[PDB]
DNA sequence: ATAAACTAAAAACTATTATTATGG
DNA sequence: CATAATAATAGTTTTTAGTTTATT
């Protein structure tokens, strides 16, 4: 296993994301096997070829129930994997690509596969929180906010505390270098900010949060900063 | 020389 | 180490693993009135000797810790 | 080079195994 | 980098004439140090290449297209296959199959053949720190014949040297002995050169070579590049080393019954109550004492395993004469500073060496490895640059981290009566020591088991009829105590021993 | 070996002390660290645990006056986590000031009852106490005998070194008692607490036999 | 009660590759 | 929000701490 597997993940990747929906029902066999190996404790699949990850999330499927069976599994696999990652108790944050790549799938897993009505929402929610210095292209925490961007609604009655911390992350995060981090910023924002308005809008405390921050947040910000604040 | 509680 | 964690967890299967105790690093500490007496000869080793100069993970942490209408 | 094993450069010569050898 | 050494093999009939035909001719014996030096190589280096060629030869084989050059095997790790291909002509009517099969005769260029081996150095896609070179002859003559060649061939072979590429000459058999310098004289790549006699020997280091010395020997790299903290601050790059490490057997590796191939394997943990599948996140680890079963993650066991940082921790000073021999847990570790990280560390390492010298203390620290480890006190014991009689440093100038055991280390003995001796019967202890005193060398001995082990091994990868058998030098002379002895013994037990006295039982 | 622990739950372990715990909080904590080493070790020592000056009288013979306001709160047995508990949960002070003499007759009666098929090479018993909680001194020469007879150890640990006038005959009386046991070296049996928690705070050695 | 291997070896030497300090 | 860029990351081998299984 070497570049050779890497660049076998990711070819199977773009058959997928290319082709699809009208014969990829040859699969489940591959990704039960996929997910059984996975499974065994080796860690011989290298830090790098965690690109299998990315290979699990799915959307080329119907998505089997056996697979939906699968997913919690998966889900849970995911909880362990970031809380050793996000615990530098254990002392190997082992991020570079294991990060990234568990952010991918979640993202293509839970779009169709979660409701906002649970506990292990706002663990995840708290994992994805911590996306601190974060050198080296920063690719991780912005796929993380893509996640967000994709499932803004996923975290709802949760947006609400702790907002100010998100909202001066994200301004600062589209406010940083590598340009394809400051869009997925700018997006994760946009859905951030549509999130929080639909979910307020149709709350009874409505005032407490709208008087606390928004109005008062948009007349500080008076570059596209300002058209930020317009929308807001 | 360690006696009971010692021991 | 061991004992006290096992202790604290089997009475308390609930919380984090207790730190270690503060006698411990004192007999793992020399007599610090050795240490005093060495401070003054380390300063003037490190002012007479020039010497010049990663963690692997600062994690479980983002930063620090968490009207009239 | 004297002193070094000529068989593996950069280690030293290899001495024959002996024995005990009473005096 | 790795060693190159090619053994470059005259074939132009200079090796089958004898001076008799009791005595091997100068071509199979070659045969014979080559293989020995294949042995050794396997035993010592894997990652090391070797080459051989054969030049004046009728015919050739080279990418060059060189004629009467003719490679036998390339740079390469050595393999059973090419010793058993050069066993094929080793001795007696080998090399009369190799005239059946190679033949030779012709003549041929030094510069030509300077200029094959060049290629093959350039062949290689690895890096060498070495570029040896062995040529076998007994005889210079054949450019010493022409003058024009002859020096075509010392302006290669000084172009090759500039290349960095050092040849060596062996003497080989001739009965009108090797008779050197007739061309060799300064075409040889030396660092101390003292042959200027004719040296009829019939040989210069062949012993060695034919030698079949077992041991790995690793090239040397630092154990860890930790570091020295005096206090917090004080903090200089240095250097550990096992001066000494018990070696141990290679891993056996899992074949197949039929195809012998490398076989795959492959331990999930599962569930096997319901026959499922776990993950690492699935189980969870658990001891049970008394009446409680506590249940834990690994994890949370490493970090209760978390107490200092990797470093070291100077705990102190304390003379070398508060060290109890009996004291001892594990073989001690060589200390050097390391300029890499702190610039000054080998200023302040020579200092505390001479000062520890001096006042003969030790400088106790708290030690730790790495991470996830129980830092332990250590005694770091100043030790000398000790040079030989050829001035080489048998011991290195550094420091001897001895581990101090803790508390329970010990164990509990059920101790027995003291009783004493009459002092006569200690002056015979004394003379049979003395009979039986022999002088201590460090590489006095070897592990029998891994000896008759390495000697298995070569049987079967050259798939003898039957395995060179290892001499277990542990074995004690029985015979020669005895001699040496008498009856100082029998002496000595009716001194101690009454005449009723169970030898074992 | 049996180790017997009889400790004072009186008024008088009660009362805290401005610089050190008190009594009754010394001993809770040293018998603690004690059975924390015990359960961890896996030297399977059975261990009793007997209360004088309770409230109430618990005792396998409670007397008709002797053996009162004493209480039994653990037998002789493998120590564990649910004697922990015991120990920091369960052991309250109580109100009485009992005889610990009688207390002590309690114990070599329990070490009789339970070191009987044993392979106990020792025998211990341990009395917490300040010696401020009554006693009378009639039982001296039996307890005495008994103890000889049984080969019982005996162990004093104190809130103070080797105190009020009560104190200081329990003190004297302790110490002809154990000068008759063991000799001058039976003074070197008797300790305070704070001695107890610096020696006791670390847990014992493993160590084993080849 | 484990003296052989129990079980997988925590670690740098010596070689490459995506980052962007910037080029514009 | 473009481009001769550039370089901090990683991934191969070693050699410790886990453990069976008889061993008394």
């Amino acid at each position: 296993c070497k570049i050779p597997a890497l660049d076998l993940l990711i070819k199977l990747l773009q058959t997928f994301r290319s082709s699809r929906l009208m014969d990829e029902f040859k699969i489940g066999e591959l990704f039960s096997k996929f997910y059984g190996e996975l499974a065994l404790k080796k860690k011989i699949p290298d830090t790098v070829l965690e690109k299998v990850y990315e290979l699990l999330g799915l959307l080329g499927e119907v998505h089997p129930s056996e697979m939906i069976n699968n997913a919690e599994n998966l889900f849970r696999a995911f909880l362990g994997e970031l809380k050793t990652q996000m615990t530098s108790a254990v002392r190997e944050p082992k991020l570079p690509v294991l990060a990234g790549c568990l952010k991918g799938l979640s993202s293509l897993l839970c779009n169709f596969t979660k409701s906002m009505e649970e506990d292990p929402q706002t663990s995840r929610e708290i994992f994805n929180f911590v996306l601190q210095i974060d050198l080296k292209r920063y690719a991780v925490p912005s796929a993380g906010l893509r996640l967000f961007a994709l499932h803004a609604s996923q975290f709802s009655t949760c947006l609400l505390d702790n907002y100010v911390s998100l909202f001066e992350v994200l301004l600062k995060w589209c406010a940083h270098t590598n340009v394809e981090l400051k869009k997925a910023a700018l997006s994760a924002l946009e859905s951030f900010l549509k999130q929080v308005s639909n979910m307020v809008a149709k709350n009874a405390e409505m005032h407490k949060n709208k008087l606390q921050y928004f109005m008062e947040q948009f007349y500080g910000i008076i570059n596209k900063e300002l058209s930020i604040a317009i929308r807001g | 020389k360690p006696r009971g509680l010692f021991s | 180490r061991l004992f006290q964690c096992l202790l604290h967890r089997a009475l308390h299967p609930r919380e984090p693993l207790p730190p270690i105790q503060q006698h411990i690093w004192n007999m793992l500490n020399p007599p610090a009135e050795v240490t005093t007496k060495s401070q003054i000869p380390l300063s003037k080793i490190k002012t007479l000797f020039p010497l010049i100069e990663d963690q692997v993970t600062a994690q479980e942490i983002f930063q620090d810790n968490h009207k009239t209408e | 080079c004297p002193g070094e094993s000529l068989i593996n450069p950069g280690f030293k010569s290899k001495k024959p195994a002996g024995g005990v050898d009473f005096d | 980098g790795r060693d190159s050494l090619i053994f470059l093999v005259d074939a132009s009939k200079a090796m089958f004439e004898s001076q008799s035909e009791d005595e091997l001719t100068p071509f199979d014996m070659s045969i014979q140090c080559i293989q020995s030096v294949y042995i050794s190589k396997i035993i010592s280096s894997d990652r090391d290449l070797l080459a051989v060629v054969f030049y004046g030869t009728e015919k050739d084989k080279n990418s060059v297209n060189f004629k009467n050059i003719y490679v036998l095997q390339e740079l390469d790790n050595p393999g059973a296959k090419r010793i058993l291909e050069l066993d094929q002509f080793k001795g007696q009517q080998g090399q009369k199959r190799f005239q059946d099969m190679m033949g030779h005769g012709s003549d041929y260029s030094l510069s030509e053949v300077l200029w094959v081996c060049a290629n093959l150095f350039s062949d290689v896609q690895f890096k060498m720190s070495h570029k040896r070179i062995m040529l076998f002859t007994n005889e210079d003559n054949p450019h010493g014949n022409d003058s024009a060649k002859a020096s075509r061939a010392r302006t290669k072979a000084g172009d090759l040297r500039d290349t960095g590429i050092f040849l060596d000459l062996m003497h080989l058999k001739k009965p009108g002995g090797f008779d050197i310098s007739l061309f060799y004289r300064d075409i040889i790549s030396i660092a101390e050169d003292e042959d200027l006699r004719v040296h009829f020997e019939e040989s210069s280091k062949l012993e060695d070579l034919l030698r079949k010395v077992r041991a790995k020997e690793t090239r040397k790299r630092a154990l860890s590049r930790l570091k020295l903290k005096l206090n917090k601050d004080i903090v200089i790059s240095v250097g550990i080393y096992n001066l000494v490490q018990k070696a141990l057997k290679p891993p056996p590796i899992k074949l197949y019954r039929e195809t012998n191939e490398p076989v795959k394997t492959k331990t999930r943990t599962f569930n096997t109550s319901t026959g499922g599948l776990l993950l690492p996140s699935d189980t969870k680890r658990s001891q049970i004492y008394g009446s409680r079963q506590i249940i834990l993650e690994k994890e949370e066991t490493e970090e209760l395993k978390r107490f200092d940082d990797p470093g070291l921790m100077l705990m102190g000073f304390k003379p070398l004469v508060l060290l109890k021999k009996h004291h001892y847990l594990r073989p001690s570790l060589f200390v050097y500073p390391e300029e890499s990280l702190v610039i000054g560390s080998s200023t302040l390492f020579s200092a505390l060496l001479i000062k520890c010298l001096e006042k003969e203390v030790a400088a106790l620290c708290r030690y730790t490895p790495r991470r996830n480890i129980p830092p332990y006190f250590v005694a770091l014991v100043p030790q000398e640059e000790e040079l030989d009689d050829q001035k080489i440093q048998v011991t290195p100038p550094g420091f001897q981290l001895v581990f101090l055991p803790f508390a329970d280390d010990k164990r509990k003995m059920p101790f027995t009566e003291k009783i004493m001796a009459t002092p006569e019967q200690v002056g015979k202890m004394k003379a049979i020591v003395e009979k039986l005193r022999f002088t201590y060398r460090s590489d006095s001995f070897e592990n029998p088991v891994l000896q008759q082990h390495f000697r298995n091994l070569e049987a079967l990868a050259l798939d003898l009829m039957e395995p060179e058998q290892a001499v277990d030098l542990t074995l004690p002379k029985v015979e020669a105590m005895n001699k040496r002895l008498g009856s100082l013994v029998d002496e000595f037990k009716e001194l101690v021993y009454p005449p009723d006295y169970n030898p074992e039982g | 070996a049996a180790v017997v622990l009889c400790m004072d739950v009186g008024f008088t372990m009660s009362n805290s002390i401005p610089g050190i715990e008190s009594p009754f909080e010394q001993a809770k904590k040293v018998i603690t660290m004690f059975v924390q080493r015990q359960v961890f070790a896996e030297n399977k020592d059975e261990i009793a645990l007997v209360l004088f000056g309770t409230d109430g009288t618990d005792n396998p013979l409670s007397g008709g006056d002797q053996y009162q306001n004493i209480t039994v709160h653990r037998h002789l047995m493998l120590p564990d986590f649910d004697l922990l508990e015991d120990i920091e949960s369960k052991i309250q002070p109580g109100s009485q000031q009992a005889d610990f003499l009688d207390a002590l007759i309690v114990s070599m009666d329990v070490i009789q009852h339970e070191t009987i098929g044993k392979k106990f090479e020792k025998r211990h018993i341990e009395i917490f106490t300040d010696l401020s909680s009554r006693f009378s001194k009639s039982q001296l020469d039996i307890i005495i005998h008994s103890l000889k007879k049984c080969d019982i150890s005996l162990q004093f640990f104190l809130p103070f070194s080797l105190i009020t006038e009560q104190q200081k005959e329990g003190l004297e009386i302790v110490k002809m008692v154990m000068i008759s046991l063991e000799g001058e070296d039976g003074l070197d049996e008797i300790y305070s607490f704070s001695e107890s928690l610096r020696k006791l705070c670390v847990f014992k050695k493993i160590e084993r036999h080849s």
